[PDB]
């Protein structure tokens, strides 16, 4: 539906994200660690049932009378992981999370109170515009003709080359800054 | 120990 | 709560309502009814600054509890017997109110039975 | 069996539950595959200026600038006064004040003639 | 009045006789000097206005104008210094001219004795704002802008002109002092209502009138910074003075002429308010926000009673200081951004927390948070249209609605959230911005400690 | 010495945190207990409510006719 | 530092509600592979937790204790 | 308040987990150990893998995320670099 | 930016209806125009009309707080998809199905109140009984007139 | 299936790169390099001097001025006597004694 690498979810994508949802579900509506226990082996039991299914139509239209089981038999308040989304703690800290340029935007007097990290931070802005030129150049010797077709960016393939569009990637903030 | 940099914006101006 | 049942579920014309009662005449069927004395002065319950819900025919007693409660600063458990002779006039007022409610729900009756035994008769 | 769900126009059909999300045919494959492909040439286009050392600026949006352009200048011209817009251009646009006025003209009249008749309680009004 | 024109004058030699580095700075120091001269003008009465000759005068309607005209000149040069730093000298010159020449018209427009005299400067004031917006403005509507700006103004003043001369030839005189005690009754006929409309219609468009605003989003927008500030800050005020001078000799015919237009201000705020929700571009945020707060002026000029007249005085004083600050804050993302589109650059009290708070203080002042004088013009005014009509009520708290909602999603859109990945030019907020907001909202909030003096001539 | 972090079993305790419960504790059920013993009428009712059906035609004024 | 976690052998199953649930499973020809897994909440110093009404009834003991200490006090005080 | 992971910590409690889990022998496992390749288990058993994981360490790893973590080390990887362990 | 990247007129013929889909980076089969009915909105795409809350979370947005990458075509109405704002997310129970309940609850607690106003409960006392003259003085009633005796008796 | 060995190593060299960030955002025991640089005084400044300014502005300024602080006037009990006057105000009548 919506996925950087695919263009698609495949069918056994489909039935193991709904067997995640479900178990999700039942947790939250089964609270007890024995009882959710208990009614996920029933539940690992009903999706080992139609496991064989070499029918793809067969096992397209059990999917969907399976969707309609979960959303039926959801939970109207689930069970979500505090930074997940939708979660109590999500995106807490994005206020926190101070780009790294803002430090090129720092006085004399207050890059001077940390002489060795500046000192350490030059050597990674060299790094990276020493890198820049080959990695373009990497990326556009191997994306085809009309465009990348997927998202994916390739590794470093020689010996003394970083990967193709590293810095946001490495110089992200921490989820706690 | 272990003390790590804090990055944010320019404070003094 | 039985009286709320039997007004609204039974009938009304028997049952005394509460936003216009009594109305019978307070010396039918009372010789010689006495009145309730006031034992507060309108103008001791007015230095008093009591709230007009609380200058009723109990508020001696209130000014008795205020003034120990005043004078027994900072034991504040301390007029525990002022307190209750005031609840317990404040009770006896209840009774009395409670008593003409009584009251008028018999002479309701007794105008019920009246008006059927003239009814059977003539 | 299940009650079906009824989807709205503030309350949409799930992904699970729609009948397209389980066509498996080529010609939708071309769709998902071509829709990635524009999808991966603009995210190249994008992270090519984002992570360029020399770039200090704003990656400008031709979307962004293209949807505020739509939102105000390309209005009028493309504004036909037919009788859909004559006729919401006239429900929306005078009804309203000739609803109000109706409404404080009457209250103003009736507040007048009660002053003027000597019923209007205004016995501290001083203020105004 | 004299004694602030020669001054004001003297600011043009003082701009064209300046070395090339110092014309900001000699400027802005003594048209400072001159906004601390204008609080002389507080010499005020409880009965007379302080009426200095035959051709000026200044009550307490002028004074709180004036002084606001003269203190906004230091705080637009300020604002306009930086992105005329690449401009041409002779040019960078003419500008402040055009500033200086506005101020000159603007306070012999306010205490103006005679009101034909008040029609010329009150016109005047066209020329360097038309000139300032078409030359100094930064994109091509700009040239489409003066159109509007130049031909909604002078469509509502050419019947007021004949309408003044008409009052010279049946009073004998424009003197608004003599006008005072020779007023006569203006009955129901269809003579005095058009005399009504050449008298009101020329202010409505100042104000502006909702559905006479259309000029505003564009000349507002368009404007540069110092245009900005002298169009939402004094110049929709021109119509509001105009007004309260005007209505004297339109009695008792306002009592039912007032009908039509309250209706398009009271429903115009409503609308104009609504507009701030789904406005993309935060300059026509702020002028959408203008047109929604003078609808509350010419709501209290037209009911005419003593606390609409205080409340509408306040209140323009009040969105004279909240206004041009809000459009100096747009100013300082827009000269980082490049783009006044309001989604664009957002999560910037990450970046710039001081300014956040200057964003904060500027959004409070604008949904009108008690003690301010926003609260106080706001509030006398709803105070007497619900002596008007009870009913105005909803009209007026649905607006205070509404102006909460706008002035927040303002404020969370732009300085709450995540920041924008790829914009990394935030420069750390300058000196210089930091003033100009401090030299707004200072003034503003010490207003509140002493607000009789912005409260009109019938405080 | 602070609390050290524990896996899969019961975490460290102070002995200041359990007397400073079990001391809370006590407290509410002597306070209860002696509030109860002492007033006993909040809970259970102050004066006795008197039954109306009791009282006697000849104090409330009915006379049969 | 290095923290060192207990010993997995030690999270058995039997005496926990957990045999119940493989009993239950297994009376239908099922099994459940991660139950020792969530063993560790019904073993140790977790294991006995106490009931409602003796969360409630929290020094019940102590307190009625000050209170027959106080009642005897106040009784042997008056006189 | 929250003790800080280590690469070692992060690893030893990927393999206490998987070691209480009764598909996998525990004397058979390694951190290279292929989920289905070396342990021979299902991809349902290994969406229950990445479940545990993510009850054990207390956040959710998406399901682009969650069907490539193959071994143990993986998962260990994508642990440490959702929490930025050895800084 | 410039002229041929900027919203026009509706397109008309098929090969203007590609290349104004060429403009707004879609495809031509996904380029749905607004209908020309004369509202203003030229060639600027009716996209499908969702909540941005209904993305994706997961995926590396270039945009993550509005969910939205670079060059996408923005909705019309994205100022009022934003995740501040109007939410079109899949609900648990049917639209229709809370729209009666919530109404069919407000109703008969509305119509609850109004039947126990009109059938109040109360206690079997008479009225409260005040003395000198139900404190005519202390309500506020002036000393120079004198009201009607309000006499109570013991019982 | 799980990642390509294109994905591996992307993945395993952007790690590489991201430790060794996050290992060079630690201090150095010498930083931050920082510039070179009464027992009750609350109760003096915060309550005391402002008890001070405060009585001053109420006594001689505030009280000065009519109706400023209006008190409510005390409540006076049968059986008080009035320090102003000396007038003893005479007790309750006799009550009618109920228990
Ligand atoms: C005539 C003499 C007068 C003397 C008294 C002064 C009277 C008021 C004048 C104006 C004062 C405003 C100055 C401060 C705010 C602006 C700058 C700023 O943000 O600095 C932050 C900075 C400290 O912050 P930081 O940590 O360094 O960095 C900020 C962070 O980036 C992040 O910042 P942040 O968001 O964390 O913090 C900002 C915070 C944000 O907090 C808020 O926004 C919440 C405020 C609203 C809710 C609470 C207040 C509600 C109303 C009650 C108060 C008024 C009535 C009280 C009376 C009793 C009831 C009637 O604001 C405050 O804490 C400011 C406190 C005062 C707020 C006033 C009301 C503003 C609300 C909007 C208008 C409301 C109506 C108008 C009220 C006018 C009253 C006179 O402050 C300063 O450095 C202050 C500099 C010096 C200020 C001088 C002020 C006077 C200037 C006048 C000069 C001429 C006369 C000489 C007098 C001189 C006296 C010393
Ligand atoms: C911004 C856009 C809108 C602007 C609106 C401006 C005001 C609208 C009304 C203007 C009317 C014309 C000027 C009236 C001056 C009144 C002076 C006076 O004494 O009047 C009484 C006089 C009365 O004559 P008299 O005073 O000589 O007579 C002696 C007195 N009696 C009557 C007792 C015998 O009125 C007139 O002579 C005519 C008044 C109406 C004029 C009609 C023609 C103009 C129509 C309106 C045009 C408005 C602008 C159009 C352009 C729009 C934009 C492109
Ligand atoms: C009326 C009506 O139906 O007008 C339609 C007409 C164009 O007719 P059409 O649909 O093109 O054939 O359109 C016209 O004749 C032009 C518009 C008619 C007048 C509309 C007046 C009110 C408009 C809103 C004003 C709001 C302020
Ligand atoms: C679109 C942008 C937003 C709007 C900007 C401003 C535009 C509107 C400006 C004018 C507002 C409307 C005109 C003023 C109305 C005031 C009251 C009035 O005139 O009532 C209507 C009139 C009632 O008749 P009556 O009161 O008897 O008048 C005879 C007087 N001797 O009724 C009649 O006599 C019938 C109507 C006669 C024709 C009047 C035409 C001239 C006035 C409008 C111009
Ligand atoms: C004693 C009498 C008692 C009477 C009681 C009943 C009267 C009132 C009846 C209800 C009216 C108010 C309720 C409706 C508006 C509520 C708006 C709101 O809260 O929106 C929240 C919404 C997102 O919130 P949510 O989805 O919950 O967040 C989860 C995290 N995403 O956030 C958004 O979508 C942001 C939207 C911003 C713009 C909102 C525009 C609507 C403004 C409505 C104004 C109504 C004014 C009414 C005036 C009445 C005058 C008397
Ligand atoms: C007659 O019924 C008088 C009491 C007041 C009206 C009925 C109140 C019913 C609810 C209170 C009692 C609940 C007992 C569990």
């Amino acid at each position: 539906a919506f996925l950087p690498s695919a263009a698609y979810l495949t069918h056994q994508q489909k039935v193991l994200q709904l067997y995640k949802r479900a178990l999700r579900h039942l947790e939250s509506r089964c609270v007890h660690r024995d009882k959710y226990r208990y009614f996920a082996c029933l539940l690992r039991a009903r999706f080992d049932e139609h496991k064989n299914e070499k029918d793809m139509v067969k096992a397209t239209q059990l999917l969907r009378e399976a969707e309609k089981e979960f959303w039926h038999g959801q939970h109207p308040q689930p069970y979500i992981f505090p930074e997940s989304p939708g979660g109590t703690s999500y995106e807490r800290y994005e206020c926190y999370k101070v780009p790294e340029w803002c430090l090129d935007d720092w006085h004399p007097s207050e890059k001077a109170m940390y002489p060795d990290y500046f000192a350490k931070r030059e050597q990674w802005k060299k790094l990276r515009r020493e890198s820049w030129e080959r990695e373009v150049k990497q990326l556009q010797e191997e994306t085809p003709v009309g465009g990348p077709r997927t998202e994916a960016l390739p590794p470093a393939r020689k010996q003394g080359d970083l990967p193709p569009l590293w810095w946001h990637i490495v110089t992200r903030p921490r989820e706690r800054p | 120990g272990k003390r790590l940099f804090i990055i944010k914006p320019s404070g003094f101006y | 709560g039985a009286h709320l049942a039997r007004r609204y579920l039974g009938d009304a014309s028997v049952e005394p309502e509460p936003l216009r009662m009594p109305t019978f005449p307070p010396d039918y069927g009372f010789p010689e009814r006495k009145e309730r004395e006031m034992v507060a002065t309108q103008q001791e319950m007015n230095d008093a600054q009591l709230v007009l819900q609380q200058r009723d025919y109990c508020a001696h007693y209130l000014i008795r509890f205020l003034k120990c409660k005043r004078d027994s600063f900072p034991n504040f458990l301390a007029c525990k017997h002022e307190q209750h002779d005031w609840d317990y006039c404040e009770h006896l007022d209840y009774v009395k109110r409670m008593k003409e409610f009584e009251r008028e729900r018999r002479l309701l009756q007794r105008k019920k039975r009246r008006e059927q035994r003239e009814a059977d008769m003539a | 069996s299940f009650p079906k769900y009824e989807p709205s126009r503030l309350a949409s059909l799930p992904t699970t539950l729609d009948p397209a999300e389980y066509d498996i045919s080529s010609e939708t494959r071309k769709a998902q595959a071509e829709r990635l492909a524009i999808r991966s040439r603009l995210k190249r286009e994008y992270q090519l200026q984002y992570n360029d050392p020399s770039r200090r600026g704003v990656v400008e949006d031709p979307a962004l600038i293209r949807w505020t352009c739509a939102r105000s200048a390309n209005v009028y011209p493309n504004f036909r006064p037919n009788t859909k817009t004559s006729l919401l251009g006239a429900l929306f646009g005078i009804g309203p004040l000739i609803f109000w006025y109706y409404v404080f003209k009457t209250d103003r009249d009736r507040k007048e003639k009660l002053i003027q008749e000597g019923k209007l309680d205004r016995t501290f009004n001083i203020s105004y | 009045m004299l004694k602030y024109i020669i001054p004001t004058m003297m600011l043009m030699p003082l701009t064209w006789l300046s070395k090339n580095s110092m014309i900001w700075i000699n400027t802005t120091l003594h048209s400072l000097l001159i906004s601390l001269t204008s609080l002389l003008l507080l010499n005020q009465f409880g009965d007379n206005s302080l009426n200095f000759s035959l051709t000026f005068f200044s009550d307490s309607l002028s004074t709180p104008l004036l002084i606001l005209t003269m203190w906004l000149l230091p705080l637009m040069l300020m604002a306009s210094q930086h992105h005329l730093s690449k401009e041409n000298l002779a040019r960078k010159k003419l500008f402040i001219s055009m500033l200086i020449l506005l101020q000159l018209f603007l306070i012999m427009t306010f205490t103006a004795t005679e009101l034909i005299f008040f029609y010329i400067m009150f016109e005047a004031t066209l020329v360097p704002t038309l000139i300032i917006i078409t030359r100094w403005g930064n994109q091509t509507e700009r040239l489409n802008a003066g159109l509007y700006f130049l031909f909604y103004t002078l469509a509502g003043s050419l019947p007021l002109l004949v309408a003044l001369i008409y009052i010279q030839n049946t009073m004998g005189s424009l003197n608004f002092l003599i006008l005072q005690y020779w007023v006569q009754p203006m009955p129901n006929s269809w003579s005095n209502t058009f005399m009504w409309l050449a008298c009101m219609m020329a202010f409505m468009v100042k104000m502006p009138l909702y559905g006479l605003h259309l000029w505003l989003p564009k000349a507002h927008v368009e404007a540069p910074i110092a245009g900005s500030m002298v169009l939402a800050a004094i110049l929709l005020k021109l119509g509001g003075y105009g007004m309260m001078r005007i209505t004297l000799l339109l009695n008792p015919i306002t009592d039912f002429m007032a009908y039509p237009f309250i209706m398009l201000s009271l429903w115009g705020m409503i609308m104009t308010s609504s507009i701030c929700l789904r406005q993309t571009d935060l300059k026509s945020l702020i002028a959408y926000s203008s047109v929604s707060h003078m609808a509350l002026v010419i709501v209290a000029i037209l009911i005419q009673t003593p606390w609409s007249y205080m409340g509408a005085t306040a209140l323009m004083i009040a969105h004279g200081l909240t206004s041009s600050m809000l459009f100096c804050l747009a100013n300082s993302n827009y000269e980082r951004v490049h783009s006044r589109t309001m989604i664009l650059a957002r999560g910037l009290q990450t970046l710039l927390p001081l300014m956040a708070a200057w964003w904060l203080l500027a959004s409070l002042t604008n949904l009108a948070l008690p003690p301010s004088i926003n609260l106080i013009g706001e509030l006398f005014v709803v105070m007497s249209t619900f002596s008007w009509s009870n009913i105005t009520i909803i009209l007026m708290g649905l607006n205070m609605v509404i102006t909460a909602l706008y002035s927040l999603y303002m404020l969370i859109t732009t300085q709450r959230g995540k920041h924008t990945h790829h914009i990394n030019n935030i420069l750390p907020s300058f000196t210089r911005e930091n003033a100009l907001m401090s030299l707004h909202m200072l003034p503003l909030l010490l207003l509140s400690l002493n607000p009789k003096i912005i409260l009109g001539p019938l405080y | 010495a602070h609390i050290e972090p524990r896996y899969r079993q019961f975490p460290q305790l102070t002995r200041s945190q359990v007397i400073q419960a079990e001391f809370f504790s006590a407290t509410m059920w002597f306070w209860i207990l002696w509030r109860f013993w002492h007033d006993s009428d909040a809970v259970l009712g102050h004066f006795p409510y008197p039954d109306p059906s009791q009282w006697t035609d000849e104090e409330l004024g009915i006379p049969p006719d | 530092s290095k923290m060192e976690l207990p010993d997995y052998k030690q999270w058995k199953i039997e005496g926990t509600p957990l045999e119940t649930v493989q009993e239950k499973l297994a009376a239908r020809g099922l099994r459940d592979p991660w139950g020792r897994n969530e063993a560790w909440r019904y073993m140790g110093g977790f294991a006995n937790n106490v009931s409602f009404v003796g969360a409630l009834l929290k020094g019940f003991k102590w307190g009625f204790a000050a209170f027959v200490v106080a009642v005897g006090a106040e009784y042997y005080l008056e006189s | 308040d929250a003790p800080p992971l280590t690469l070692e910590g992060i690893k030893d409690r990927v393999l206490y987990v998987l070691k209480l889990y009764d598909k996998i022998d525990p004397e058979k496992l390694s951190v290279n150990s292929h989920f289905m390749k070396d342990l021979g288990l299902d991809s349902l058993d290994q969406v229950e893998i990445i479940m545990a994981m993510e009850d054990e360490f207390g956040f959710e790893i998406p399901d682009i995320d969650a069907e490539k973590l193959m071994c143990p080390q993986e998962i260990v990887d994508y642990i440490a670099d959702k929490k930025d362990v050895y800084e | 930016i410039t002229k041929d990247m900027l919203p026009g007129p509706y397109p008309k013929t098929p090969e203007e209806r590609a290349a104004a889909a060429k403009k707004y980076n879609m495809r031509v089969e996904d380029y749905e125009p607004y209908p020309d009915d004369g509202m203003g909105y030229g060639d600027y795409p009716k996209l499908p009309d969702r909540s941005q809350q209904e993305r994706d979370p997961w995926y590396d947005w270039d945009h993550p707080d509005l969910r939205l990458n670079w060059g996408e075509p923005m909705h019309w109405d994205l100022d009022m998809y934003i995740r501040n704002r109007v939410d079109t997310s899949p609900t648990p129970v049917n639209w229709n199905l809370m729209c009666k309940h919530l109404f069919g609850f407000v109703a008969f607690m509305l119509f609850m109140f109004w039947v126990g106003e009109t059938y109040p409960t109360y206690q079997p006392v008479g009225p409260k009984q005040y003395p000198y003259n139900n404190l005519y003085l202390e309500r506020g009633g002036d000393p120079n007139k004198e009201p009607e005796p309000v006499v109570h008796y013991e019982i | 299936s799980g990642y390509t060995p294109d994905e591996k190593l992307r993945l395993q060299q952007l790690r590489e790169l991201r430790r060794r960030w996050l290992k060079d955002q630690e201090l150095s025991p010498r930083e931050p390099v920082l510039p070179p640089r009464r027992h009750s005084i609350f109760a003096f400044t915060h309550v005391l001097i402002p008890v001070w300014i405060i009585h001053y502005y109420l006594k001689y300024h505030v009280t000065t001025k009519p109706y400023t602080i209006v008190e409510k006037k005390p409540r006076i009990f049968p059986g008080d006597t009035i320090l102003e006057t000396g007038e003893v105000i005479p007790p309750m009548k006799e009550f009618p004694d109920q228990h």
